């Protein structure tokens, strides 16, 4: 059952991917790097610019 | 910031090929493995054939998405290379494009998961070389399972015992085992005749023909001279123009008389040196046997066969020891081909045949027939047949075996999933997507047989990590177990050549970006 | 009734024939797993 | 999804279907055997009628598109070829066991193991 929540977790987080996308930054790398942002320090509020 | 890259038609193609791809290998999927079920094709005429083998499937099943094309194109390549893993190299190439349509939706460039797939491959082919075990030939043991296990997933399965032995013994009796870096299939002549059940396919070490004797009066010959004929036993007619005019009452007699001597001159040389059965080949023109020529013949007791096709000498001089004639002058018994026994045996009221068995001459080829109550369960134990050949043709290319029943692509999923930790970059993303698309063969093999996929594949992985290698899924046992212990193996020409030959035809695929009609 | 005292015999060719032939038509009729009915 | 261009039948429909042919034929062959069968009249397109109870004639006669039941008629044709006696046993044989089979497989018991049943038996 965790497979599912696993995929749950990666289609809610393609929004910040699509929005990147439109916003015309390299999609994948940046929100890799974000999310790292997000883990390191904790500050929740680190989205797309 | 960056390529606004306006143009989404490449887009849109890539996706469409990619879908299409996807498509195709799911459609053969449930074709796969001893649990896969054959499927059933009937083209526009009324004709239908019940085909397990995926070149087959793909070739009779007409197409017409491009991405399609190029799969079927690559089923068949793939058959020619090897002979079998012709199902598994379309469902790899289909299961890893559908794998790389999200790398295109990450925002990844189609060259850059090219050169990754390149990458992956290269590291597969050496992890495949790592897994395997050396294999050499006079073990009949392994080659019976290698022979066992291609014949696994098609109808004639039960009949295995009877027909595997068989399908090895015709390539060793073939090609020496010593020096041979290669054999041929087509000396291994395969001949299918109506009736009877499968219990009943035989191999001979003679010559087998599905002409009919003309002189219904000689039947068997016990130490028979055969001799091929390549001219005409007619009337003479020379090459250009033939003509004769005859303006007296004897010249009638005359040219009776001569054309009559002439003919018996032709039967008593042919008789005098011995020869006992006659091989007419087939001879368009000139009438190869005339009414008193066959009487001249069955009168010297002998028998006669005629309308041998032209491409069929070959083969008969390579079988029977016997060279061909194209003069009369030539005719001797010093050059005439020699065998034990002739015999013609009708097949239960099904047909006539010929056999020409126990050759004195030595016979580099073997001549296997077989029996089926339908023609549809006779087609496909031919192509049975024809893939155990093909097996054993790979493991004479070069000799290297590995296991079979999911352990070499999932043990390949594991290690190239760990290369691709250490990789990264832009690629780590493709080349672990590139390690994950290669579970889907134990995934199909697990949910074909009815087991339970995630739990039997997550299982799969978990033993392999542990290291225990040539562990796979067990069908007999229900579940996974060491491979080698059952006696399933495979030559490593076939997995080799099947990953291979998927990321070429995957990598010409991603190129694409544009379809136009012409 | 016994067969023997009415004399009703066939020769043993007809059943094992029949049953071979009928097991293995079946057989290769069962194997189907799908169809593929291709436009004329 | 595939671009085939034709019609596709996949799982329990074409495996009904196979068998509704099957149990047709033998149908068709069924009422025809015994000492107390009564034969068949077969009548043609132009008239040319014809009075017949062996099963290979009657199959022969019969026109049949269906490729699961094509395979029951050569099988007829086939035990006559063989043996002569016994055409209608044959079919009737096939076509019941077969039902019986596609019984056993609609409850999720995997064909294979019923081929092998059958082999063995
Ligand atoms: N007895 C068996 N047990 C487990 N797996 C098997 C067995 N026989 C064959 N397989 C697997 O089934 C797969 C498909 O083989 P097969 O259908 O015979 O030819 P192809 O590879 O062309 O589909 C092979 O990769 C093989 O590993
Ligand atoms: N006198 C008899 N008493 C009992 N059973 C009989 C008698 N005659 C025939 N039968 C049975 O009836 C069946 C009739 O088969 P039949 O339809 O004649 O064969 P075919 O299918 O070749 O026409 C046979 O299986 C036979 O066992
Ligand atoms: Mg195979
Ligand atoms: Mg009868």
């Amino acid at each position: 059952e965790q497979y599912a929540m696993r995929a749950f977790a990666d289609a809610l987080e393609v929004i910040p991917m699509a929005l990147s996308e439109n916003s015309g930054m390299n999609p994948i790398q940046t929100m890799t790097e974000v999310r790292a942002r997000q883990v390191k320090e904790m500050n929740p509020a680190l989205g797309i610019d | 910031k960056g390529a606004y890259q306006d143009r989404d038609k490449p887009a849109q193609i890539r996706f469409s090929n990619i879908s299409a791809a996807k498509a195709v290998a799911d459609a053969i999927r449930t074709s796969l493995g001893p649990k896969g079920m054959d499927k059933m094709i009937q083209d526009g005429k009324g004709d239908v054939t019940i085909t397990n083998d995926g070149a087959t499937i793909l070739k009779q099943m007409q197409v017409l998405h491009p991405a399609a094309r190029m799969l079927v194109e690559l089923s068949k390549a793939q058959d020619i290379e090897a002979g079998d893993g012709t199902t598994s190299v379309v469902i790899i190439a289909g299961s890893l494009l559908d794998s790389c349509t999200k790398l295109l939706q990450k925002g990844i460039h189609p060259t850059i998961i090219s050169e990754s797939f390149q990458k992956a491959l290269e590291k597969g082919i050496e992890i495949l070389t790592d897994m395997s075990r050396p294999v050499e030939l006079s073990d009949r043991e392994t080659l019976l399972n290698s022979a066992t296990t291609s014949l696994n997933s098609k109808v004639v399965s039960q009949y295995s015992s009877l027909l595997s032995p068989m399908s090895v013994n015709a390539v060793m009796k073939v090609i020496d085992p010593a020096t041979a870096t290669s054999v041929d299939l087509r000396d291994i002549k395969i001949v299918k005749k109506l009736g009877g059940t499968i219990d009943d396919c035989e191999l001979v070490e003679g010559l087998v023909l599905t002409q009919k004797v003309s002189n219904s009066g000689i039947t068997r010959v016990e130490k028979a001279k055969i001799g091929l004929i390549q001219f005409c036993l007619s009337a003479p007619k020379t090459d250009m123009d033939n003509q004769i005019v005859v303006s007296d009452y004897a010249q009638m007699d005359r040219v009776l008389r001569e054309e009559r001597a002439y003919i018996l001159n032709l039967v008593k040389q042919i008789k005098k040196t011995g020869c006992n059965v006659l091989l007419i080949q087939k001879s368009i023109l000139r009438d190869a046997l005339s009414d008193l020529a066959l009487h001249f013949l069955n009168k010297m007791k002998i028998m006669v066969i005629k309308d041998i096709e032209r491409e069929d000498i070959e083969f008969i001089c390579k079988t029977i020891g016997t060279k061909p004639v194209a003069h009369i002058d030539q005719f001797t018994a010093d050059m005439l081909g020699s065998a034990e026994l002739a015999e013609e045996v009708n097949l239960n009221g099904s047909g006539k045949l010929l056999k020409i068995t126990g050759c004195a001459s030595p016979g580099k080829t073997v001549t296997i027939v077989v029996r089926g109550s339908n023609k549809l369960v006779i087609e496909e134990a031919e192509r049975s047949i024809h893939d155990a050949l093909c097996v054993i043709r790979c493991l004479v290319k070069k000799r290297a075996l590995i296991a079979g029943g999911g352990a070499p692509e999932i043990e390949l999923a594991l290690r190239l999933t760990e290369y691709s930790r250490t990789l990264s970059g832009m690629e780590s993303y493709c080349v672990r997507a590139f390690a994950d698309a290669m579970e889907v063969i134990p995934s199909t093999l697990a949910e074909n047989a009815g087991l339970n996929p995630i739990s039997t594949v997550t299982e799969l992985r978990n033993r392999h990590a542990q290291g225990e290698k040539t562990a796979g899924i067990n069908v007999r046992k229900g579940g996974i177990s060491n491979i080698l212990e059952e006696l399933v193996v495979q030559p490593l020409l076939v997995s080799v050549s099947a990953l291979t030959l998927a990321t070429e035809t995957v990598r010409s695929i991603l190129k694409i970006d544009d379809v136009v009609n012409t | 009734r016994d067969n023997k005292q009415a004399g009703v015999f066939e020769p043993t060719i007809v059943k094992v024939k029949s049953l071979k032939f009928a097991t293995e038509a079946a057989i290769t009729i069962l194997r189907i797993d799908d169809l593929i009915k291709l436009h004329p | 999804p595939l671009s085939v261009f034709g019609d596709r039948s996949t799982g329990e429909t074409i495996r009904s279907q196979n068998v509704m042919a099957a149990a047709s034929i033998a149908n068709i062959v069924k009422s025809s055997l015994g000492p107390v069968g009564l034969d068949k009249m077969l009548v043609d397109d132009i008239g040319d009628v014809t009075i017949t109870n062996d099963g290979a004639t009657i199959l022969k006669l019969l026109e049949v598109e269906h490729p699961a039941a094509k395979v029951l008629c050569e099988l007829a044709d086939l035990q006559d070829k063989e043996v002569g006696d016994g055409t209608t046993s044959v079919v009737i044989i096939a076509a019941e066991l077969l039902k019986n089979a596609d019984e056993l497989v609609k409850q999720k018991i995997h064909p294979t193991s019923v081929i092998s049943g059958y082999r063995l038996a």
